[PDB]
C-alpha cells in the first residue's frame, strides 16, 4: 500500500552548522508525522511528533515542519551524540510502513589502506577447507572495490564479507577478506591473487604468494 | 438600590421549595451509571446540599407573620448567609465542569465500587477511534448523544444556580442595606 | 371540597409560568440528535405549545383584581378548560410512551433529515448484538446506559407533568362546583 | 468445534400416528434452538423457532420441545406433502454446525426384483470403451448389495452408481449398474456376471451371456 522513500544516507557533513534531510511519500499523507532517534547498545528515543511540538522532557534545539508530500527539519547545533540513525515513519492507513534509515558521518579524512597475505595452514587444510584472508585497514570512506582473481580468472558468488563500526578517537574502517575454498579446487590451481582500488591509489595494486 | 418586592416576596419564597425539588430531582436522575470516571459533581455531594438548604429557606418563610420569638426572626441572617455560600460554591463547581469538559483531564474523582462493577468497559471524558480511517464507525460518532445531553443538563445547571443565586441576593440585599 | 385555597391564589397562578418555562426548557434539552427513529414527543412537538400555553396560564394572572371586561372575567374558563385539555393529553402521550418503550416496535415516528443526517448508522429502540457470545461488548453497555437515561428523563417528565395536571385540576375545581 | 448428530434416518413409519426423531449435540447448547422443513424442487420453508412459539403464517399441529441435550418433536397429522428431509441446527457458538438430513418414507410392500443383460455392441466398442449394464427394478427397500465378478473372479473400484427418487403412484425404485471397461481388459476375459441378492429371493441367481 504506502511506500515511504527517504533522501540518500551517507550525506557529507562538514563541521558547519546546516544539516537537513527529507523523507517523501508517494501518496498524499496526513498533515500529523513523526520522527524519532535511534541509537545502537539500548532503546531509542522520541525527537518530535506532529511537526508543531517540541520533545517531552527532552531540551529540542532542532527545527522539523512541512505539508503535503515536502517536509524539511534543520540542526544548527553540534553535540558528539547526535551522530546516529534517522527514522520517518508514517500513519496515514494501516498498515503503517517505516524508513530504511541514514546515517550521518564525521568528515574523516582519506587515510592509504594496505594489504596483507596469508596461505593456508596445514591443519585449517586437514579440517576440510582452505581460506585465505586480505587484511584492509586505514581507508576512507567505508565504500570499495575489492575482488578475487585465480589463476587470472574471475569468479563470483563465493565471497561474504561484513563490515566494521568506527572509533571514537580516529574512526578508522578495517576489512578482511576471507573465502572458504575447498581442498579438491586448492589442489589444482597455480596462482592466488586479491586485488583493491581506492581514491588513495594512483594505480591499482596486487599481491602474490608462492604455494 | 429601589425596594419594591418587600410587600409581594411572598410569591420569591414560595417557588424555593420547588426549586429546590427540581435540584434534588436533578441530581437523582444524573446518578445513572455512565463511564468510569464520575464527574466532579458526583463525588461532592452537592444536589444533596442545594436540595436541603432550599426547602429548610422554604420551610423558614412558612410564616411571616410574628409568632414566636429567637426562631423565626433570629435565623433569617444566618440562613441567608448559608444559602449564598452554598449558591457561590455551586456556580464555582459548576464552571468548573464546564470549563473541564472541553479540555484535557485535570482530576480523576473516581467512582465508588457499587457502581464500578456495572460499567467497566467505556470511558466518558474521550472516546477515540484511535485510528485514522474508520471515521464513520458507530463507536466513533456515537458518542456525540450523550456528550451533548452532559453539556445541556451543565449549562441548564448553571443557568438555574445563577437564577437562584440571583433571586437570593436580591432577598437578602432587601433585609440589610450595604 | 374544602374551599381553602381561593384566597392564597396569587402563588397558584405565578408558579405556572415558570412551570411552563422548565417543561419548554426540558423539551428543549430532549431534542439532541440521537438516531432514525425519534420518540413520539418529534412528530407531535407537544412541548413547544404545551410550554406556550402553560406561560400564557401563568402571566394571565398578572392583575386578580377587576381591571377590564370581557377580556380578563371571561377568558378565565375557556383558558382553564384547554390547560386541563393540554394536561389530559400529556398523559395520554406520557402513558403511552412510557408503556411503548419496554414492549416491541409499536409504530414509526421517522425523524426530519436535518439531524437524520447527523446520525444515520445506528437505531435507538432496539440494538442486539446479533451472537449470543461477546456479551461483555461496549455497544450493548452503552445501549443499556442510554437507554436507562431516556426511561429516567421520561419518568422525570412523567411525574412533573402529573403534578402539574393536579395542581391545574385543582385550580380548574375551584372556579366550579360540579 | 461444535459438532452435531442426529438419530438414524430411514426410519419406518407406519401409517399411525406416532412419529418422533430426535437431535442431540456433544457441548450444552443454549436453551434456544431451530427446525426448519426442506423440500426438493423450490425453496424450503420454516417449521418452528425456539422450541416453544409456532410459526407465522403457516398453521402448525407439530409439537416440539425440550432442552439440555435432548429434544422431542411430535406429529400426529398425515399429509401428503410431509415427506421430505429433516434439518436440524444450532446457534450457540461461531462457526455454526448443520446437521446431515433424516427423510421418512411411506411404508410400501416388498416387490420382488428382476435382472437383464446387454453385451457391449459394436458402436460402443469402436469408440474405445465397452459397458455392460443389469437393469434392477421393483425392489423395496432402497439398499442392496449388487456386485460384479468376471471370470470367477472379484474386482473393485471401479463401479459408479446412482440412484432415482420414488414415484407418486407405487414409489418404484429402479437401478442400473453399469461400468465401463477398456477393449484390451475386454478382448482376453471369457465371462462376464452379475449378481443381486434380497430379501425376496431365497437364493442368490445370476444370469451369463455367450460372448
Ligand atoms: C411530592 C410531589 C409528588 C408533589 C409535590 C407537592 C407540591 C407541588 C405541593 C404540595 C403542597 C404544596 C404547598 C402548599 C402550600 C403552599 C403555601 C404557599 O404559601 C406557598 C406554596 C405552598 C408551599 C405549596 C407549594 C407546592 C406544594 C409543596
Ligand atoms: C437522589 C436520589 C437519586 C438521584 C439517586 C439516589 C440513589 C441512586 C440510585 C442508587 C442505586 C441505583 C441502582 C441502579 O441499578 C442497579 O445497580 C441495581 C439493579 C441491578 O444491579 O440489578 C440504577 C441506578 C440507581 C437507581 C441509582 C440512581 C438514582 C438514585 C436513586
Ligand atoms: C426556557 C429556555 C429559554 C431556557 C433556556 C433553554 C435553552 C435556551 C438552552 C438551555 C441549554 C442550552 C443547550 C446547552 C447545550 C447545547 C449543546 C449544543 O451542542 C453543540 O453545539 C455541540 C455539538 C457537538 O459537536 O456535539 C447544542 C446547543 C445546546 C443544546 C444548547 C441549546 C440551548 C439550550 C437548550
Ligand atoms: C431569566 C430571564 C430570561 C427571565 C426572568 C423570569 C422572570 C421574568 C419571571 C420568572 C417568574 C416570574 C414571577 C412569577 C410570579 C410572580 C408573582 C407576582 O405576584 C409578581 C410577579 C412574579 C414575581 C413574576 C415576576 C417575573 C418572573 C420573576
Ligand atoms: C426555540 C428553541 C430554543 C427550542 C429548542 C430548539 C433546539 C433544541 C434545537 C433547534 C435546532 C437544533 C440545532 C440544529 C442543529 C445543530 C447543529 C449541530 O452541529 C452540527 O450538526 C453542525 C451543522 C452540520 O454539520 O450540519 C449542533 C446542534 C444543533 C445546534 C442543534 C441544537 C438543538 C437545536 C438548537
Ligand atoms: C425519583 C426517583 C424515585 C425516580 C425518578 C426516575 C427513576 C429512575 C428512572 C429510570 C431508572 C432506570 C433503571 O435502569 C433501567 O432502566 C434498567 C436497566 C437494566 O436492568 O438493564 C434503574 C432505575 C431508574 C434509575 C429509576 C430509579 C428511580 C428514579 C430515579
Amino acid at each position: 500500500e504506502i511506500v515511504l522513500t527517504q533522501s540518500p544516507a551517507t550525506l557529507s557533513l562538514s563541521p558547519g552548522e546546516r544539516a537537513t534531510l527529507s523523507c517523501r511519500a508517494s501518496q498524499s499523507v496526513s498533515s500529523y508525522l513523526a520522527w524519532y532517534q535511534q541509537k545502537p547498545g539500548q532503546a531509542p528515543r522520541l525527537l518530535i511528533y506532529d511537526a508543531s511540538n517540541r520533545a517531552t522532557g527532552i531540551p529540542a534545539r532542532f527545527s522539523g515542519s512541512g505539508s503535503g508530500t515536502d517536509f524539511t527539519l534543520t540542526i544548527s547545533s553540534l553535540e558528539p551524540e547526535d551522530f546516529a540513525v534517522y527514522y520517518c515513519q508514517q500513519r496515514s492507513n494501516w498498515p503503517i510502513t517505516f524508513g530504511q534509515g541514514t546515517r550521518l558521518e564525521i568528515k574523516r579524512t582519506v587515510a592509504a589502506p594496505s594489504v596483507f597475505i596469508f596461505p593456508p595452514s596445514d591443519e585449517q587444510l586437514k579440517s576440510g577447507t582452505a581460506s585465505v584472508v586480505c587484511l584492509l585497514n586505514n581507508f576512507y570512506p567505508r565504500e570499495a572495490k575489492v575482488q578475487w582473481k585465480v589463476d587470472n580468472a574471475l569468479q563470483s558468488g563465493n565471497s561474504q564479507e561484513s563490515v566494521t563500526e568506527q572509533d571514537s578517537k580516529d574512526s578508522t574502517y578495517s576489512l578482511s577478506s576471507t573465502l572458504t575454498l575447498s581442498k579438491a579446487d586448492y589442489e589444482k590451481h597455480k596462482v592466488y591473487a586479491c586485488e583493491v582500488t581506492h581514491q588513495g591509489l594512483s594505480s591499482p595494486v596486487t599481491k602474490s604468494f608462492n604455494r | 438600590t429601589q425596594s419594591f418586592f418587600m410587600r409581594e416576596s411572598k410569591t420569591l419564597g414560595a417557588v424555593q421549595i420547588m426549586n429546590g425539588l427540581f435540584h434534588i430531582a436533578l441530581g437523582g436522575l444524573l446518578m445513572i451509571p455512565a463511564g468510569i470516571y464520575a464527574p466532579i459533581c458526583v463525588t461532592v455531594w452537592y444536589p444533596l446540599w442545594g436540595g436541603i438548604m432550599y426547602i429548610i429557606s422554604g420551610s423558614l418563610l412558612a410564616a411571616t407573620e410574628k409568632n414566636s420569638r429567637k426562631c423565626l426572626v433570629k435565623g433569617k441572617m444566618i440562613m441567608n448567609s448559608l444559602s449564598l455560600f452554598a449558591a457561590i460554591s455551586g456556580m464555582i463547581l459548576s464552571i468548573m465542569d464546564i470549563l473541564n469538559i472541553k479540555i484535557s483531564h485535570f482530576l480523576k474523582m473516581e467512582s465508588l465500587n457499587f457502581i464500578r462493577a456495572h460499567t467497566p468497559y467505556i470511558n466518558i471524558y474521550n472516546c477515540e477511534p484511535a485510528n485514522p480511517s474508520e471515521k464513520n464507525s458507530p463507536s466513533t460518532q456515537y458518542c456525540y448523544s450523550i456528550q451533548s445531553l452532559f453539556l445541556g443538563i451543565l449549562s441548564v445547571m448553571l443557568i438555574f444556580a445563577f437564577f437562584q443565586e440571583l433571586v437570593i441576593a436580591g432577598i437578602v440585599e432587601n433585609e440589610w442595606k450595604r
